[PDB]
């Protein structure tokens, strides 16, 4: 039977401070005992100044990465190049999550 | 007979152009922004003396930031106002977020062309959409029919319209404050109205960062055109 | 006469006069000027406004970081098209992780502008577009008219009054398109040659639009104070 | 689909279809509506150009939408049944949802909505039918009149009429009527219906029918017996 | 939900419905009417599925209350039970089959006769003297059996009634809170708010 | 692309007249005439075979159609319209009755379909009606013999004798002389072929005439045997020997 | 393209009517006269064959009364094609009501429902609308003995005596004159017949040229029958009421 | 009369005057013309240069469809771009379903009942254009002319708008004078001078030469664009000829 | 005077467009004939190339439909196709649902009943051909069926089609008037061709050469087409006698 699912292992962690915020992660990837690779980067600056992190399996978290940067620029497009703020981002992204709920992005986001 | 969506020889879609028509049939609607607030205010022209005039709803809420008033076929407005609610409502669930007056004004002038042989004729209404935002202020709109929208200082659509906007030409500045835009509008309804101008058949409404949009009681105008009478008379 | 009723009709000396109607609503239209270098490309648009209390009509619309055009016309035919074009250039860079060509850009407008000239029911466009754009080839500048007619050019304008400023660059051909490196001379031509369109009326600050796209300059539009250095 | 445009505007700016529906409205048999202090009276004329009629089983006039909310109309009498079944479904699904009754407001809402619809839809005509609504809100005494009209608006009256010589009607209600003091009774409200539609009905035997509602779903329809008392007093004061 | 009991006595139908709501380990309400009025002199009682039984009670409602205001006429109870048992023969074969069963209490005011329809969920309809769904007829029908007769008084089916409840209290694993008793005659619909 | 034509072009004009309808009756006026006479004992349908050319085989053109086993039709009008009315009668005997009932469908019953569909093309959007009138002749146990006729309109009606197309008016005169409750199947054959003979012009012989019956069951045509109950189609084309025949005691 | 060839069926003239309707109506005007006449024991449907031959098989012929069930018949003016089409929904209407609620249709639901199908076709479609005018005949335990008419409009009403077809205008003056409220179905009978025989434009009324039908109580005990007359049996009451 | 106001009427002549104003449009057309040689074909257009601001050489009107078919038009272009499409789509599902790419044949009949079916039905407008079209197949070289009516048939040589006369003309010429053929370079040269004499009907403003071919020994049965000195070796031959 | 344009009936019950497709018909001012054998069927058709332009073996009326059918077309090209199109499908589709090749009567019926939609059907046009189809029928031998734009069909002895039809119709009906047989009695199909052209010499008094001329063949199991050089070797069969 076929799985459409899979792990990419690696950890990531945020953080905010007072007047800054660190969004950091691990660069390995992997399945099972194998190493796919060493440096594979798994936080991205997305505009806006927010930086983005789906961790879990890596085809769905770079789906959503990218289906998030493409709502940034159409939130551009579509209200006069306006600055999407840190919470309107966070609400974006539960519906494009939750848009998928009955087959999920099997992924942990943090932004 | 020819298409719903045939161009003129001039180059003007005959049906948006008949529109228009109709919407200098409809009763007089008059907008003024200004930097303390946006006022808006109808005529509501009630066809007869049984007809409760409080019924009139010619200015209507889309949401706390953003009102509309409308002139011309005002049950085609119905349909406007119910896209407008719902995409005011719905890009708040998308983004956590008040939506900015430009965007809800461009999300109903979409409709507007939807028209063929999607809907079948043109709306026969013009809207007046006055709200506020973070990023632009206080903002007053015409969509017209032809699914374009210019933004306006001081606006009036409506039968009385060309009149009025010769009237606002001359009174409107950049420092008004919102009483002052309040007289103005009665002013000049009163200038182009058929019947003589009252609480029961004008209406006043606002928005203000504060309170949000606000259609005015009628006792709250009744002041406000005794204040008019008492001004004029005093020179 | 009696073969303008629709677009779906040849007139016996085989003209389509639905679309040549839409063709008159461009001429209607306020002006817009498109020139380019080897460097940049740039889109100077006459604003038009209703009244002394109302806004100027914006012209200039961003399709891409490296792509947008200027409209002249049908301004809601210029949304949806302008949006067909976003979609498509979005299309390219997420499908492809490629900057969608000028040159196809072109073509795809000029398949969904014929479409709506061929069937019972629809109607052509009423609106004409100037795009300007930097790619993998450098800088380029198209003009799309609603027959489908989209053509690849180093200077044009269209609109109201178009043919003084098109004179003027066809003067100029040679002194504009040397222009390399240096945006503000290559946006001072444009505004001189818009300014061989204008009767009675000058160019103010809020009257003004510009927008520009190079090889290190993503697609900017420039309105209000911005333009009063040109002025 | 049959998709085209019937509904669409002239040079003038006028939608004709819209203006002929009017006129099928015109030629219908009058309608008039009387709120007064505690009741709503809908009065109807019935052309006596038709006997031999079963008046046991003829479509009435007035039609019940819900317990507390009727609907009487002038125009074509075909159209009119399509409106009142459509009303009559909304109320049960607003019930459903809402757990509450529809108001009278949302009740003409509804169906002006559905008017206006067919206003700017392909391959419809427009109803050529005028509505009075009236009835009361739940769990209130305040008494409701509307009417709507082929275009779709809509608005609420104090008194109104439709349909044919609505004109000499409207101009009796509008000398007639007091608003700072309406009907007070049930009596005087039906009376003054009656003597409104006796401007313009000819004989007052079979052709006045009368509905009068109250509040709190109280509805009922008067008999040719009980009109024929209201018509026998109205003329025995005027022969002065 | 739990116990639902029907009795159609000389002149009138009562039917007894337990009250409590059961969500997996706790009693959440101990006050639930698992009942609807479908038209003035007809009365259905519910039980199945959470969820489901509510909803189809409410949608047979506001179907016989639409028929009711188009024809300005009260269905017999006769013709009120076949809509719903063809409801429910229709629901079987859905996607998603409602899962409850009901009984239907009605007087007809034409014949003058009470009437009492059960219907379960796979519309299977009979006409009783007294009914019940569930396991609730294991531990009555013996007694029912028994006592009932066709010429019973409306306060002897009350009093037949509540051995029957006494009967489950006793021999019945589960609490059920007790029961809300309604009866419909030819006056209406009336709940004994004392048993 | 697509069928823009939603709308009926069959529409009522002022004075109430269906122009299409009345126009396709024109239509089969125009057309060829045939005929049918019902005996006690059977029916019998027949028209002329018209050969538009010497050259053509008119074996080939087939007027007079099976429907059923029992049943069968003769037109006048025009011959494509007929020809698909034929195919669309033959499959809804089967779909709409056969396939249910185990059975063919009597006469009246497929005549009622047939004008069920000649009915729709005088109302559905973008098509004409049928320029064709139908005699359906038939049999079936518990109505016996019958004859129908066919209307562009989607009208249907039983004869004991009529006629259609060109010289329906003087035949149907000659058939109301001739006509009565007590003819065998072989009497009205006979008077079926004095009949067409009037409106005939050319040549009048077995090849230039079809001529088929409803009649006694045909064991012989049925193609098996082993079952009792089956005993065979009523409906019989006659051989161009079979006319000629009869056509010397004429 | 298409909306040339466009009659646009559904549209209003200037006046507020609708051109198919009243056209439709005015081809009804010339079919033959359908009457019916309600009794306080019964029902008569009466109705008049156009121009008929004497080749025509009159005994196995119907072209104006129809059963719909058991209860309820229909008399018929206009395009019998169309209204077969009509018929046969309705048929199947009474069919789903019974199915659903065991009950048999009343008359008026039954009406209603073939009545709005005929008001669609005036609204949307853009079809024809239907050229036929009914006469319903009926009964149920609600309001006994019913009739009623309806027209291409969608629009029905309820009569104690009606007609359709031709010389309306004639037919309904001589029913409004001679009908009373305690009539019984015999002389209502008479009373059908009388009125055909004067309104026809034929010169004289026999029984090929006619059909005729009764819904009685006259059912053995508490049940109503409907009979479809035979040729000899309307020969038979054309002799007894004194018209041949 | 009306019958030349819709699609798909026939005339009381039997005639789809819609069609024959399509033709019209095809007329006013710039003149474009297709050369069948020894081993492929060879295509050349008129480009009329408007003004001084168009950019030279960028506004290409052939094109390819697969990788061994070329297309060129006169009339209306964006409708030649339609049914180019239309062509590379019939050529993709060809090739997906049967392997080999499309016989030019084959193409020639998919473009044809697409143009013909937009003579069938009143909702849809006839094609205003000619389009000449070819290229090299397993059984060798073929050139095609299709009409607005959806006619088409092989040719030796074909010339469509507003200068087919005098390109007919001198086609015939090469046609008589080289029985037994012409080569694809000596076809390329000749494409240059005919649409250099074609020039002559529309001698008011300059103009841009644009060639291209397919040859089975010099591009390998692949459609491509003449171009730098091959192209200017063939503008030369054709400046030298009207001279 | 709308009845004109669609396919809906005038007051004389006439439909207009109809007729005028069968005008269309002789636009290419093309004629054709078709005759029996013993054995087989032959249809020819004249051939005119006016253009020098024109490649010659690409301009053609006769179609293979399947192996055994072969149809050549009286009207316009473009229609023409269309319809051969369409009846290779249908024969095709016949085959594969039905397991045995369609015969050329029933091929016929079935293109006849799809022009009869057209005739009914107003957004349809008629295509403006005639089709004379033709097979040797393993049933019923040797067969012409010809199909034209009212939706007619009927089978054929012989058969012509064209501007000058009647002339080639009547020299046909004087021969088989002399005959009194449904056929030419040939063994081989090429004196049955060498028949056929050569009653069209006499019908329209006009000479052919090798150009001039196209040629359908159908026997048992298969319909071929001749050659330029196999009609060449027919016509001087025909001049040494
Ligand atoms: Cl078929
Ligand atoms: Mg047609």
């Amino acid at each position: 039977q076929f799985n459409p699912y899979g792990d990419n292992g690696g950890t990531i962690l945020g953080i905010a401070g007072e007047d800054f915020a660190v969004l950091a992660g691990d660069t390995r990837n992997i399945t099972d005992y194998s190493i796919n690779s060493r440096y594979e980067p798994k936080v991205f600056d997305c505009g806006d100044n927010i930086v983005m992190s789906a961790n879990g399996f890596a085809a769905d978290g770079d789906a959503l990465v990218k289906r998030f940067k493409n709502s940034v620029k159409w939130y551009h497009f579509d209200h006069n190049d306006k600055k999407l703020s840190i919470n309107s981002a966070a609400r974006n992204i539960q519906h494009l999550l939750y848009g998928k709920r009955f087959f999920p992005y099997y992924v942990h986001t943090i932004i | 007979d020819r298409g719903v969506s045939t161009f003129s020889p001039e180059g003007r879609l005959f049906q948006v152009e008949y529109s228009l028509e109709a919407i200098k049939l409809g009763s007089t609607a008059i907008g003024i922004a200004t930097k303390e607030g946006v006022v808006l205010g109808v005529e509501k022209r009630a066809t007869s003396p049984l007809l409760e005039s409080d019924s009139i709803e010619k200015i209507v809420e889309i949401d706390r930031h953003i009102g509309c008033a409308m002139s011309g076929l005002t049950a085609d407005a119905r349909s406007m106002i119910e896209h407008a609610r719902t995409a005011a409502v719905t890009h708040n669930l998308y983004y956590d977020e008040d939506i900015n007056v430009e965007s809800l004004t461009q999300s109903v002038c979409d409709l507007a062309l939807r028209f063929g042989e999607l809907m079948s004729r043109p709306f026969g209404v013009a809207l007046l959409i006055a709200g506020h935002d973070a990023d632009d202020g206080y903002q007053l709109f015409h969509a017209e029919p032809s699914g374009t929208f210019y933004r306006y200082n001081a606006k009036a659509i409506g039968s009385g319209s060309e009149g009025a906007q010769a009237e606002l030409l001359n009174e409107w500045h950049s420092s008004l404050t919102l009483k002052e835009a309040e007289l103005l509008v009665l002013k000049i309804l009163k200038q182009v109205m058929e019947e003589k101008l009252d609480e029961n058949n004008a209406q006043l409404s606002c928005i203000t960062k504060q309170d949000g949009f606000k259609i005015y009681d009628n006792e709250k105008t009744a002041e406000l055109i005794k204040e008019l009478k008492e001004k004029e008379a005093a020179e | 006469n009696n073969y303008d009723g629709d677009t779906v009709t040849f007139s016996p000396t085989g003209r389509l006069f639905q679309v040549e109607y839409a063709l008159e609503a461009i001429k209607q239209g306020s002006v817009t000027v498109g020139l380019r270098s080897n460097t940049h490309a740039v889109l100077v648009a006459l604003k038009r406004n209703a009244d002394e209390l109302s806004s100027y009509q914006k012209k200039i619309i961003k399709c891409d970081e490296h792509m947008g055009l200027s409209l002249a016309g049908l301004a809601p035919d210029a949304r949806v098209l302008s949006n067909y074009l976003r979609q498509q250039c979005n299309y390219s860079s997420l499908v492809f992780n490629r900057k969608l060509a000028v040159e196809r850009a072109g073509h795809l407008l000029c398949d969904k502008a014929q479409k709506n000239t061929q069937s019972y029911g629809g109607r052509p466009y009423g609106v004409g577009l100037l795009i300007i754009g930097y790619d993998k080839s450098g800088a380029h500048l198209l003009e799309f008219q609603p027959s489908g007619n989209v053509t690849e050019l180093y200077g044009t304008a269209i609109g109201a009054r178009s043919q003084g400023a098109k004179t003027y660059l066809e003067r100029t051909l040679d002194t504009f398109i040397k222009i390399d490196g240096n945006p503000d001379e290559l946006i001072k031509a444009g505004v001189e040659a818009i300014s061989q369109s204008l009767r009675d009326e000058s160019l103010t600050v809020d009257n003004l639009s510009i927008a520009i796209v190079g090889k290190d300059t993503p697609f900017t539009i420039y309105d209000g104070e911005a333009v009063a250095k040109y002025i | 689909g049959y998709d085209r445009a019937l509904s669409i505007f002239s040079p003038d700016g006028h939608i004709f279809q819209v203006e002929y529906a009017l006129e099928a409205v015109k030629r219908g048999t009058c309608a008039v509506g009387v709120k007064g202090k505690n009741c709503v009276v809908l009065g109807c004329e019935r052309r006596s150009t038709l006997k031999l009629q079963d008046t046991r089983i003829t479509p009435s006039k007035v039609s019940k939408i819900d317990s507390h909310v009727v609907l009487s109309f002038s125009g074509l009498n075909a159209d009119s049944r399509i409106l009142i079944e459509k009303a009559r479904v909304e109320a049960q699904s607003h019930r459903l949802t809402l757990e509450d009754p529809v108001t009278v407001e949302y009740l003409t809402r509804y169906v002006a909505g559905v008017q206006q619809r067919y206003t700017q839809s392909g391959g419809v005509r427009p109803f050529g039918v005028s509505t009075l609504i009236a009835g009361f809100d739940p769990r209130d005494d305040e008494p409701k009149l509307y009417q709507t009209e082929p275009s779709g608006i809509y608005s609420s009256w104090s008194a109104q009429t439709i349909g044919r010589n609505s004109k000499t009607v409207r101009e009796f209600l509008e000398k007639n009527y007091d608003r700072k003091e309406p009907p007070a009774t049930v009596e005087e409200c039906v009376k003054l219906t009656v003597r409104s539609l006796l401007e313009v009905v000819q004989t007052g035997a079979k052709n006045i029918e009368i509905t009068v509602v109250k509040p709190d779903s109280d509805i009922v329809a008067l008999s040719s017996e009980e009109i024929n008392q209201y018509v026998t007093q109205i003329e025995q004061e005027k022969q002065e | 939900m739990d116990i639902i009991l029907g009795i159609r006595v000389q002149d009138s139908v009562i039917l007894a419905s337990s009250k409590a709501v059961t969500r997996g380990i706790s009693v959440l309400k101990d006050s639930d009417d698992k009942t609807r009025q479908l038209s003035p002199h007809t009365l259905m009682s519910f039980a199945g599925e959470a969820g489901d039984t509510v909803q189809f009670a409410e949608y047979i409602q506001a179907n016989i209350q639409l028929y009711s205001i188009r024809e300005d006429y009260e269905l017999s109870p006769q013709a009120v039970s076949s809509f719903v048992r063809q409801e429910l023969a229709k629901s079987i074969r859905s996607r998603r089959p409602y899962q409850v069963n009901v009984l239907i209490g009605g007087y007809d005011k034409k014949k003058n006769k009470p009437e009492l329809y059960q219907i379960d969920y796979l519309g299977t309809k009979v006409e009783l003297p007294y009914g019940a769904h569930g396991y609730s007829g294991f531990y009555t029908f013996s007694l029912l059996d028994h006592h009932y007769r066709p010429d019973m008084t409306t306060e002897e089916g009350l009093d037949l009634l509540k051995l029957c409840v006494q009967e489950l209290e006793k021999r019945m694993p589960m609490d059920f809170k007790g029961v809300i008793v309604k009866i419909v005659d030819k006056d209406g619909i009336r709940q004994v708010d004392d048993f | 692309m697509t069928d823009r034509y939603s709308f009926s072009l069959t529409t009522f004009s002022p004075s109430g007249k269906l122009g299409q309808i009345d126009y396709a009756l024109t239509a089969v006026k125009q057309g060829v005439t045939s005929l049918g006479i019902k005996a006690t004992n059977g029916v019998v349908i027949a028209t002329e075979k018209k050969s538009s050319s010497p050259l053509a085989m008119s074996e080939t053109l087939s007027k007079v159609s099976l429907l059923t086993p029992d049943i069968g039709a003769v037109y006048s009008g025009m011959g494509p319209d007929y020809r698909v009315l034929v195919d669309k009668s033959r499959k809804v005997a089967h779909t709409s009755y056969k396939r249910i009932y185990g059975e063919y469908p009597p006469t009246k019953l497929l005549v009622s379909e047939v004008a069920k569909i000649m009915q729709e093309a005088t109302q559905s959007g973008g098509v004409r009606p049928f320029g064709v009138s139908l005699l359906i002749a038939g049999h079936d146990e518990f109505n016996g013999f019958s004859l129908y006729q066919v209307d562009p309109s989607g009208s249907y009606f039983p004869w004991k004798a009529t006629a259609i197309g060109k010289g329906s008016v003087a035949a149907k005169t000659f058939l109301e002389k001739r006509w009565n409750d007590e003819l065998e199947l072989e009497d009205a054959i006979h008077i079926a072929l004095l009949t067409l003979k009037e409106s005939v012009e050319g040549e009048f012989n077995g090849d230039t005439i079809e001529l088929a019956i409803i009649g006694d069951e045909n064991p012989d045509l049925l193609g098996y045997t082993g079952i009792p109950t089956d005993k065979g189609p009523r409906f019989r084309k006659l051989t161009s020997q079979e006319i000629n025949d009869r056509l010397e005691a004429l | 393209g298409s909306r040339r060839y466009d009659s646009r069926t559904t549209i209003f003239s200037p006046e507020g009517r609708l051109y198919q309707v009243e056209y439709a109506l005015e081809s009804i005007s010339h079919a033959g006269t359908a009457i019916g006449i309600m009794a306080s024991d019964g029902i008569v449907l009466a109705a008049e064959r156009k121009v008929t031959s004497t080749l025509l098989e009159q005994d196995t012929s119907t072209e104006k009364l129809y059963k719909l069930n058991d209860k309820i018949a229909v008399a018929v003016a206009g395009l019998t094609a169309d209204a077969e089409i009509l018929i046969n929904t309705a048929r199947i209407h009474a069919q789903n009501y019974l199915k659903t609620y065991n009950e048999d249709i009343p008359v008026e639901i039954l009406v209603r429902r073939l009545s709005d199908i005929k008001q669609g076709y005036t609204q949307h479609g853009g079809l024809r609308p239907f050229g036929v005018s009914f006469i319903y005949a009926g009964y149920d335990d609600r309001y006994g003995y019913q009739l009623y008419t309806s027209n291409p409009s969608g629009n029905y009403t309820g009569w104690k005596a009606i007609s359709v077809g031709a010389n309306t205008s004639a037919a309904q003056t001589l029913l409004q004159m001679d009908y009373k409220d305690d009539m019984k179905v015999d002389d209502a009978i008479e009373l059908a017949l009388k009125t055909l025989s004067k309104t026809t434009d034929s010169s004289a009324l026999t029984y090929d040229r006619l059909e005729f039908a009764t819904i009685r109580k006259g059912a053995n005990d508490g049940e109503v029958y409907q009979k479809i007359f035979k040729p000899q049996e309307i020969k038979d009451i054309l002799v007894k009421t004194g018209i041949t | 009369t009306g019958y030349d106001l819709s699609n798909s009427v026939f005339s009381p002549d039997g005639r789809n005057f819609q069609v024959e104003y399509a033709v019209k449009a095809v007329e006013n057309g710039t003149t474009s013309i297709g050369i069948k040689c020894n081993d492929g074909v060879v295509f050349a257009v008129e480009k009329l240069i408007t003004s001084k601001l168009l950019v030279p050489q960028k506004n290409v009107k052939i094109q390819v469809v697969d990788r061994h078919i070329g297309c060129v038009y006169s009339g209306l272009i964006p409708d030649g771009r339609h049914l180019v499409n239309r062509g590379r789509e019939e050529a993709a599902s060809f090739k997906k379903l049967y392997k080999t790419p499309i016989p030019i044949p084959a193409f020639a009949d998919r473009l044809g009942q697409y143009v013909q079916a937009h003579t069938l039905y009143n909702s849809v407008r006839p094609f205003g254009v000619s389009t000449i079209f070819g290229g090299v197949d397993k059984n060798g070289a073929h050139l095609y002319m299709l009409e607005p009516s959806g006619s088409y048939w092989g040719y030796k040589g074909a010339a469509t708008g507003k200068g087919r006369q005098s390109a007919k003309a001198e086609l015939e010429k090469l046609v008589d004078h080289h029985p037994e053929g012409l080569s694809a370079r000596e076809a390329v040269k000749q494409a240059a001078k005919i649409i250099y004499l074609a020039h002559e009907d529309n001698k008011e403003k300059d103009f841009e030469l644009e060639i291209s071919w397919c040859s089975l020994s010099e591009t390998n049965g692949l459609h491509k664009f003449v171009k730098g000195d091959l192209l200017q070796e063939a503008i030369d031959f054709a400046q030298k000829e009207i001279n | 005077g709308y009845d004109r344009h669609i396919t809906i009936f005038s007051p004389e019950g006439r439909l207009y467009q109809v007729e005028y497709a069968f005008k269309a018909t002789n636009q290419t001012n093309i004629n054709s004939l078709a005759v029996r054998g013993k054995d087989c069927t032959v249809v020819i058709s004249q051939k005119k190339v006016p253009d020098k332009l024109l490649d010659p073996t690409t301009v053609s009326y006769i179609f293979c439909i399947s192996r055994t059918i072969g149809m050549v077309v009286n009207g316009p090209i473009p229609d023409a196709r269309n319809a051969a199109l369409r009846a290779k499908a249908e024969a095709a589709e016949f085959r594969y649902k039905y397991g045995y090749d369609m015969p050329c009567d029933v091929l016929a019926k079935r293109m006849a009943n799809l022009s009869q939609i057209y005739t009914q059907r107003a957004y349809m046009r008629p295509l403006g051909v005639i089709l004379t189809f033709v097979s040797v029928d393993e049933e019923l031998g040797p067969s012409i069926y010809k199909t034209d734009p009212a939706g007619y069909y009927v089978g054929y002895k012989a058969t012509a089609t064209g501007p000058k039809q009647q002339e080639i119709t009547t020299n046909l009906e004087n021969h088989f008037k002399k005959s009194k047989i449904d056929h030419i009695n040939e063994e081989s199909w090429e004196k049955v061709v060498e028949f056929a052209i050569t009653h069209m010499i006499d019908a329209l008094g006009t000479e052919f050469s090798k150009n001039d001329l196209e040629v359908g063949v159908a026997t048992k199991d298969k319909f071929f087409t001749l050659s330029a050089e196999n009609i060449e070797e027919r016509l001087v069969a025909i001049a040494e006698q």
